[PDB]
């Protein structure tokens, strides 16, 4: 029986068989409400909504995302998630399949106790896993050495490995994101007169940032290139039809992963956190990093990230060590993938938890055999 | 490409990139020398056992007859 993969996140939920070349089910990970009172009779108004209802509808919803920073904060919600996409989306019945889940570094223990009971008790999933998000990249990516960079919404995080071996004193976690990145842009782009208070307008906020924004490559000389001229300034179209024209601060936007003095943070950005990461690492094997460096998740999408990297890097490396960056296009659903690869293996099916070491262990099992 | 009659563009824009596709987006993907070559030669293998197929679908043309069989 093919093993389901599940990669859930803050943003996107991504689900699918092992063995698939990509996933089958993918929508936002939303629960949303009505906030209006039903005035026609007979409407069959709904308790909340999940996933693309809850963003088609989502004008007259508050929406609700019940992972923040790769966090579980209502396991209601999340349980909801769970249900929706177990029965309506891959309409496939948990009791016939073990099931792969996926979790960012450094998350509390909590956070795997109660996923783990959930899955056992009320889905009686026969066997479950919980894989970390950078590892997993790695089997994507087709390597077995490299340090990994991997930022969603929610969690960024860094995880060096050489020849399958973790680092765990090199692991670093930030907490930049998609999502901070979309609180940035709605609080810088109220300096040219357009407010979005509201979640769904939110919502029109992340997807301005998908289309528009972009990582200038040095970032000074942008800023002087759009005080001097219109050339870089760009317009995008609102639901209701107004435009709206955004300039300079398309690109300044994704530079505070960079720069997070911009939100307000003080640790450095994704590029010193990467150097700092080998640097934590013993001395023999830091050629092999600086040779890969593998990108990971939507948040490193921006146009020129890989190049602007690449060139920090280089800034901050010994001159002779070769920097390389390696961004693969799909990198955004890498996580999966490598998910997928990683069930699919033969080896793996004796390392599943099993509800028979549940029910004798209880769920304090997932941290003996899973990390 | 001559023999084959497909257009030169295609075969060489196809063997050296893969698609993949989730239902609502699609990624041309660059691929190793390697993996090329692994392609290749499966794509090799693929052809050669169809028309083993095929051959033998024809000499079962010949060999049957309309009768119905009975016990072999
Ligand atoms: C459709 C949208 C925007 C607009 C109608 C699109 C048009 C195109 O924007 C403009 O350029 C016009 C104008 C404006 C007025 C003077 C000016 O020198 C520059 C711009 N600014 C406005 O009408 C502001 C004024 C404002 C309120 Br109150 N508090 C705010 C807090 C911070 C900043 C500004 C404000 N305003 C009412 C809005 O944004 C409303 C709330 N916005 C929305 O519903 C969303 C869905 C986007
Ligand atoms: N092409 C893109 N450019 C910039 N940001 C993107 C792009 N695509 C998605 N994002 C943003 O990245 C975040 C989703 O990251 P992802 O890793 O897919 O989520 P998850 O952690 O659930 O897998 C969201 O904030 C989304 O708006
Ligand atoms: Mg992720």
């Amino acid at each position: 029986t093919t093993a389901l993969v599940c990669d859930n996140g803050s943003g996107l939920v991504k689900a699918g068989f092992a063995g698939d070349d990509a996933p089958r089910a993918v929508f936002p990970s939303i629960v949303g409400r009505p906030r209006h009172q039903g005035v026609m009779v007979g409407m069959g108004q709904k308790d909340s909504y999940v996933g693309d209802e809850a963003q088609s509808k989502r004008g007259i919803l508050t929406l609700k995302y019940p992972i923040e920073h790769g966090i579980i904060t209502n396991w209601d919600d999340m349980e909801k998630i769970w249900h929706h996409t177990f029965y309506n989306e891959l309409r496939v019945a948990p009791e016939e399949h073990p099931t792969l889940l996926t979790e960012a570094p450094l998350n509390p223990k909590a956070n795997r106790e109660k996923m783990t009971q959930i899955m056992f008790e009320t889905f009686n999933v026969p066997a479950m896993y919980v894989a970390i998000q950078a590892v997993l990249s790695l089997y994507a990516s087709g390597r077995t050495t490299g340090i990994v960079l991997d930022s969603g919404d929610g969690v960024t995080h860094n995880v060096p490995i050489y020849e399958g071996y973790a680092l765990p004193h090199a692991i670093m976690r930030l907490d930049l994101a998609g999502r901070d990145l979309t609180d940035y842009l709605m609080k810088i782009l109220t300096e040219r007169g357009y407010s979005f208070v509201t979640t769904a307008e939110r919502e029109i906020v992340r997807d301005i940032k998908e289309k528009l924004c972009y990582v200038a490559l040095d970032f000074e000389n942008e800023m002087a290139t759009a005080a001097s001229s219109s050339s870089l300034e760009k317009s995008y179209e609102l639901p209701d039809g107004q435009v709206i024209t955004i300039g300079n601060e398309r690109f300044r936007c994704p530079e505070t992963l960079f720069q997070p003095s911009f939100i307000g943070m003080e640790s450095a950005g994704i590029h010193e956190t990467t150097y700092n990461s080998i640097m934590k690492c013993d001395i023999d094997i830091r050629k092999d990093l600086y040779a890969n460096n593998v990108m990971s998740g939507g948040t490193t999408m921006y146009p020129g990230i890989a190049d602007r990297m690449q060139k920090e890097i280089t800034a901050l490396a010994p001159s002779t060590m070769k920097i390389k960056i390696i961004a693969p296009p799909e990198r955004k659903y890498s996580v999966w993938i490598g998910g997928s690869i990683l069930a699919s293996l033969s080896t793996f099916q004796q390392m599943w938890i099993t509800k028979q070491e549940y029910d004798e262990a209880g769920p304090s099992i997932v941290h003996r055999k899973c990390f | 490409c001559d023999l084959m009659g497909v257009d030169y563009e295609e075969m060489a824009h196809w063997l050296c990139h893969r698609k993949l596709a989730t239902a609502t987006e699609t990624y041309i993907k660059p691929i190793s020398k390697l993996h090329a070559i692994n392609a290749r030669d499966a794509l090799a293998k693929h052809i050669y056992a169809n028309l083993f197929n095929w051959i033998v679908d024809h000499v079962n043309k010949a060999l049957h007859s309309t009768v119905k069989q009975h016990s072999f």
